């Protein structure tokens, strides 16, 4: 199977400050399938970087995804107090069909 | 339905063992085949324009590669869907699922043995779309076909 | 599998290696190592760091009226040479015909996309595809932008005869399809 | 575009009720449908995948795999998941969502709904 | 209906309000842009091409006019239908309406957004014609749109 | 308004100014003033008669081999040049590249369609379309006919750049288009 | 469907007597004419183009063939189909049945002028084909339009 | 007669003598005599096996600044000239332009399709088919194969003007619409 | 090619009839209808015109805007005008004519009927 | 609105001589839409000219209409007995649809 | 692919019946079939020749036009002979051949049946 | 009409020997329409050449059909003791419109 490993499990900023996260796969992973996803609490999770590459709808500047065919980074231009909240790094196809990392977390 | 052929399945073309990869021998029904003599926006009838080109040139002119490559350069290239050629090429520079001509996918009836017109099996990254990564395309192209052969089955 | 109940999911995958007598071919072997063979007679074009020619000579008032002249593999050399934007520096391209086909590009720098190099791969692009040379748009941030020509490393280019023998996976005609509509297409006036 | 919820609630295990996500105000039947949950304490997981038009395919996850059912509708735009012998393990948050596999477009899950609850014990 | 872009209205294109001369937006169906994508004989096809791949060139690759220039000349020719382009040529050096492929006219459906294959807005003598000048033309093609739509109707 | 009561009339313009960057653009003011531009590089194509050049020399083997060379520009001039039918005489075509792309065409006579004129009006012709420089059929007469080559009474064309100022209307890459088509397409044996 | 021409048989086009070898006058219906003007398969369609554009430069520009053969390599070749035109050299060059675009045949309805596209009466060894040569041929012609006409006339 | 009852059976042959003005014509009389016209200007293609032109001289600087010069029949010769296969050697094309246009194609020996001869025959082959100077498939067993290209037994082909006289039945333009496409495909590098 | 004439007649002030032209021999489904009108004494005034297949666009001279109405049925082929509330400057005779507008060429009357009569006193 | 003005308003010359029209427009006008009719007595008017340039079906030599935009003109090579008659103007388009001339007399 | 042979037998002039070669395993309406027939100590002849998909154009040999009638069914694919008024000389064994006349295929004679005896005196 | 004469009329050579065949025209005939049967006996016409040059399915690399667009030929590389019948040369189209020659016979 494949599992999507993210590193590190949680991040402690301060607001104003940038954060890059990363999500590793055991397999070598076309790029053009893996998207990251917002979830906060009550609210379901919210897309953000589809494509790996390319933002969805309503997402702001800050959230911009990245990373080679290997590795997949999410980095946050400037963090601010609205986008606490758990992050996920999901691939599409492989064994299971739908692959979620195991989450990490950012917090004040 | 008027047949194309420059070299000698009833209705249509066949393949033979060496001008496929992995199997001894598949080829496809007449309205399948029909369409790639009036359409030209599918790679797939790109393939059996070569193909056919080539048993022909084969069977029937000596070998002899100055004369060949020449004829390829004028004649042959006329052959090649242009749009597609160039389509495909701007695919690959901007690093989204193009097609490099080699596996294609279809659709075959159980029975009748009806043949969808192959659809290009895209590569990026080195490597194949993998085949539930275009799933809902699929599905759409069964129901395309439903319809097709609904309409000459009530008509009779 | 089965979709709908009565229709079934299957493939076909052509092998072009038949293809070799009538139609030609364009391969890269590893990432510097690309062959284009007709029949065959093929060409080895080498990305390295080594030079091979040294003289600074591209003379072809004699390589035609020879007693060996391959007009297969010239004809490719012809029509990859034309395909360069603008006019060929011979201050930075070396020919040498006493036996066989070698010419030298020199790719040396001496702005990214401007450059002689930017030319000469920009031929490269359109024969050999993408696949190698390229850096993809996601790679330096969601914002970030690659450049329009293919960049190497790389300081030489080396074109040299090479009898096939079977140094690639076929990939069909298409190769050198591209290459003849973009011969010709920004030669400049001279 | 809307997902909505429906379904949910307690049942202890050997029986179940099945779930259903009634979306409206898009063309149903031309975007593959998913389910996803979260156990409490626990990430993402994927569990079930029905494809678009006709969903002949029908995927399932191996660990809820051979009692668990995903089916849709297309003809009155309802996605449904019946259940069978829930376990104590299964007792989580269950979402909907909506995803279209084609060259076009990656992959991604677009539109989601709302959370139902499933408490088992 | 399979419909591919090089870049990014479920099923089809829609335009942006900078490319749109004096509107906010207007956009199209699936029907009608599928045509495009298959058929080369509308001159408002050959814009949506040209629209499509500037959008993806500009996002893609950093701006560059020496390497632009250059892959349009190979490349991106092939986009625009070489008949059309030459017959657009003789129409207007015979002084009959020609198009420049700048102003377009469709039918939209009041109520299920059907809308026809855009055909060019014609100038003669530096003008525009006026709807009334080919308003048997539109109503032929209102009467296409019906058979077309209903075509679909009885069959369900 | 609305047609067979169920359909309504409505039209699309499309603003090409947009597509600057990425593919060119050739335009006409004043029937005097005539502009292609890549980008933000242009180019002045005046019908005047006011001579510019009076020296009779136009060489390229140096103005290549400048620090001040624009690529981009260099391209359509070689482009244009490269579409006039016939062999272009260099009696008549003047050029100077110290301070930028200027090139002189005489057009004097010194018999309508077959003169240098006419030739050149032919490259006008296709690249900027009928529009100017033409007059239609039934002008004089229901039986009254029209050459074939665009005609002028000036003597002088000159073609200098401009940075594109919003000189003009955009109308789109197929001016350029066209020119492709009929490059060396009646080429001389030479 | 609209019909195009450069020039100006009503909704068709006619062809004349000095234009015809042997005939006063031939020509066709308003459906076979308007596949010429969308499709590019069919090798009648390039003689109407060529005769449409004869006609045209006739009437309007002076005689001059220094000017005429310029716009016919750089503009008016362009409404040739290049793939038809190196398909039958390819067709000559194997020494089997091809076209050199003189003689059309054609099925034509008794009673409502309902006209075929004309496809090519083919040559080989010098000689035309007879009729009988190409029988079954003439039958698939005939069938095709029974449904052809059945589906518009069923519809109403 | 008369299919299904209801549809009848006719055929259309064109008369293409009137497309004479605008687009041009590629016959061929026999086996020797062959006419490339354009309005009334012609071109006579004899496959003489005498020679005609003995002085080993083809310059085009003086005939091109010449007050007799046609431009028409010149556009026709260098339309065909640069159709031929790789570069055609100046030691066997002798040229002629005191009094009209000829131009002596010397195709001797001094292994078949390799030759000078072959490459002119594959001009040849394009601009007026394989009716003529060709051997099929079929003539020597049911596995006998035939050469690429077409084979004369005759030694040189002259072109020379010919007023048209009707010396053929019309052909249309598809004779050099072949040959554009044909023009410096292969050209070598030079 | 042939238009027919039909109509005609005198009344007073007030009361009013129909003309026709029923043309024949052609396709008049495909064709634009046009009405034409001459003055004792004036020239050639334009009347009406409605445009082919389903005549959904109907002009008319400002002059009779809103008593004179043109009207078509490809059914029957011909072509009416139900002109209503008379007057005497209405006297004329009046003329049925034909016409197609498409790009593929110009505009222009070809086909016409003969003269029909009315006189309002 | 578009008016067509007509000049000269009447003309009187001898059989076998040219005569030459006038058809002003206050607007600019396309010249493809400019025909000219004949009306001639108990005859219903017979088109002459169509796109300005045109002859129409069954018109001979003599009649001949030409003219650019905003000046157009007819002229008759040889004027016979029998067309003498009022020749009319019009324009397709403009307010109202069909535009046509106060029509000009040509008489012995 | 096979034709299947049927018919046959003796008749003294006057009367005669007809001959049948239903064949089966292929597309019937496609193809075009023939009759020949091989007198005792000649060669092969030619009898007749019917089109297909409709069988509207029938040739018939000179020696045997008038008497002789082939006719085709491509519902129940089988292909018929109808002889009548037969003559001494008529006594040979007779073939059924398929044929295809197109551009893409040359002609010949491609599935035959078995020899039919027809005995005449 | 035309006919079909096949030449000679018996051939009697030793097995594995060279055996050609001829068959004439009365009229100038297209080659692509020319094909060759074998008839040995109890069994069906077999055909072995069509378009005078192509051998059908099952057809040994022995047989050989050749010949210009004048004089027919057919050739056997090695005759075997089992190709041993009546050839014929057959042509589509002209009167009638199928042609059969008289055969030619091939014995020991
Ligand atoms: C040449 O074409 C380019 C691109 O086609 C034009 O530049 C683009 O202009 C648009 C609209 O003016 C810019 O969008 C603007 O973006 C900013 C934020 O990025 C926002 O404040 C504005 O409301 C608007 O949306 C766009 O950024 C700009 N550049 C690109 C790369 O798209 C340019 O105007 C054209 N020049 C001429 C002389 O026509
Ligand atoms: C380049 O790709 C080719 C595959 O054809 C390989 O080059 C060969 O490498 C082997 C082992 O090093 C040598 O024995 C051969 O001589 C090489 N070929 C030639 C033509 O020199 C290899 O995979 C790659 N070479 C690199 C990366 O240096
Ligand atoms: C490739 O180009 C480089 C740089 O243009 C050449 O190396 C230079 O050669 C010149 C010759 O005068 C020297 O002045 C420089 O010092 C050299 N080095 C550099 C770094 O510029 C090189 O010679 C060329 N390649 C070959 C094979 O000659
Ligand atoms: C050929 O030479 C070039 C430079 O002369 C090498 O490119 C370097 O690659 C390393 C990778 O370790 C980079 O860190 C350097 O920055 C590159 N150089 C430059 C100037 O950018 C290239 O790797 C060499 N290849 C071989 C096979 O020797
Ligand atoms: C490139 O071609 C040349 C010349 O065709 C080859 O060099 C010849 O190789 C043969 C081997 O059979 C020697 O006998 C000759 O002496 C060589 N020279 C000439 C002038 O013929 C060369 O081998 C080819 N390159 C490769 C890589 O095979
Ligand atoms: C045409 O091109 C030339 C070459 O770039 C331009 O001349 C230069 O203009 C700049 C202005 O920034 C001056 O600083 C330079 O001194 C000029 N000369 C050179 C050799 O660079 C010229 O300006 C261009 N034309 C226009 C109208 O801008
Ligand atoms: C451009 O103009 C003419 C075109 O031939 C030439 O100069 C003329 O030469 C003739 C004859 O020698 C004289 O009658 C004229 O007076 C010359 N000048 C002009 C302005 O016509 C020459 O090719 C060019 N001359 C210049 C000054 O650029
Ligand atoms: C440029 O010069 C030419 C001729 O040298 C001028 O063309 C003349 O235009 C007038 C307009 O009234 C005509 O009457 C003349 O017949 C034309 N000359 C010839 C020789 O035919 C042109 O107008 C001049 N333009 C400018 C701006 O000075
Ligand atoms: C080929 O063209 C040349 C030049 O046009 C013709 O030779 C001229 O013929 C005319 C007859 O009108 C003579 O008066 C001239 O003296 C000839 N020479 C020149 C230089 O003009 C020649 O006749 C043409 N060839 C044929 C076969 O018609
Ligand atoms: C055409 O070419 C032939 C062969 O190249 C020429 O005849 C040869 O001329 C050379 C010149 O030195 C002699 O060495 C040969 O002996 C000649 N004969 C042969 C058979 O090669 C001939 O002269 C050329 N024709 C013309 C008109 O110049
Ligand atoms: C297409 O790419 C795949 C992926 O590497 C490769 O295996 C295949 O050979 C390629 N096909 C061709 C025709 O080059
Ligand atoms: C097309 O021509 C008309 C003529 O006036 C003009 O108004 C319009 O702007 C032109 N379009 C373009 C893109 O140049």
């Amino acid at each position: 199977d494949i599992v999507l490993t993210q590193s590190p499990g949680t991040l402690s900023l301060s607001p104003g400050e940038r954060a890059t996260l990363s999500c590793r796969a055991s397999q070598s992973v076309i790029s053009y399938y893996v998207a990251w996803y917002q979830h906060k609490g009550g609210q379901a999770p919210r897309l953000l970087i589809y494509g790996a590459s390319s933002r969805a709808t309503g997402v702001p500047d800050r959230f911009s995804g990245s990373g080679s065919g290997t590795d997949f980074t999410l980095t946050i231009s400037s963090l601010e107090p609205e986008d606490f909240a758990l992050y996920y790094c999901q691939y599409y196809g492989s064994s299971p069909l739908w692959a979620f990392g195991q989450g990490t977390k950012v917090e004040i | 339905t008027f047949t194309w052929t420059l070299s000698d399945n009833p209705g249509g073309y066949c393949l033979t063992k060496w001008m496929i990869l992995a199997a001894e021998l598949k080829c496809f029904g007449n309205t399948a085949v029909a369409k790639c003599n009036v359409n030209h926006d599918e790679e797939f009838c790109d393939m059996l324009r070569l193909i056919d080109y080539n048993k022909a040139a084969l069977s029937k002119f000596k070998p002899d590669v100055e004369s060949a490559l020449h004829l390829f350069k004028t004649t042959v290239n006329s052959l090649i869907s242009d749009q597609l050629l160039m389509r495909n090429h701007l695919r690959d520079l901007m690093c989204v699922p193009y097609c490099n001509y080699s596996k294609f996918w279809y659709l075959e009836h159980a029975k009748t043995g009806e043949t969808s017109v192959p659809k290009c099996w895209l590569v990026t990254n080195g490597a194949y779309l993998n085949e539930t990564h275009f799933s809902d395309q699929i599905e759409q192209e069964a129901d395309n076909m439903i319809t097709e052969m609904l309409r000459k089955d009530y008509i009779k | 599998d089965i979709y709908k109940g009565v229709y079934q999911f299957k493939s076909v995958e052509f092998d072009m290696s038949h293809l070799n007598l009538t139609m030609p071919n364009a391969c890269s072997a590893n990432n510097s190592h690309h062959y284009i063979s007709m029949g065959t007679s093929g060409l080895e074009l080498t990305f390295t760091n080594d030079s091979i020619i040294s003289h600074n000579f591209c003379n072809l008032t004699s390589a035609f009226n020879k007693k060996t002249f391959d007009h297969t593999l010239m004809s490719i050399v012809s029509s990859l040479h034309l395909s360069i934007r603008g006019n060929s520096n011979y201050k930075a391209v070396s020919c040498d015909f006493n036996n066989g086909i070698t010419i030298q590009y020199n790719l040396t720098f001496s702005s990214q996309c401007r450059t002689f190099r930017g030319r000469v791969l920009d031929m490269f692009r359109t024969a050999f595809g993408g696949k190698y040379m390229r850096s993809c748009w996601g790679w330096t941030g969601s914002d970030g932008k690659t450049t329009w020509c293919s960049q190497t490393s790389y300081q030489y280019l080396i074109i040299q005869n090479r009898t096939w023998e079977n140094h690639c996976t076929y990939a069909g005609p298409f190769g050198m399809s591209r290459i003849l509509l973009s011969q010709e297409k920004t030669k400049f006036l001279t | 575009v809307q997902l909505v919820q429906s379904g949910g609630g307690l049942v202890r295990p050997g029986g179940s009720l099945r779930l259903s996500c009634a979306a409206a105000g898009f063309t149903f039947k031309r975007y593959s449908m998913n389910w996803v949950r979260q156990a409490p304490g626990r990430g993402l997981e994927w569990v079930s995948s029905i494809t678009s038009r006709g969903g002949s395919k029908t995927y399932y996850a191996d660990v809820v795999k051979g009692r668990f059912t995903v089916s849709r509708d297309n003809a009155k735009q309802s996605l449904y998941l019946q259940m069978n012998s829930l376990r104590a393990e299964d007792t989580a948050i269950y979402f909907c969502a909506r995803s279209l596999h084609s060259t076009s477009q990656p992959s991604y899950m677009d539109v989601w709904g709302r959370k139902i609850t499933v408490i088992v014990s």
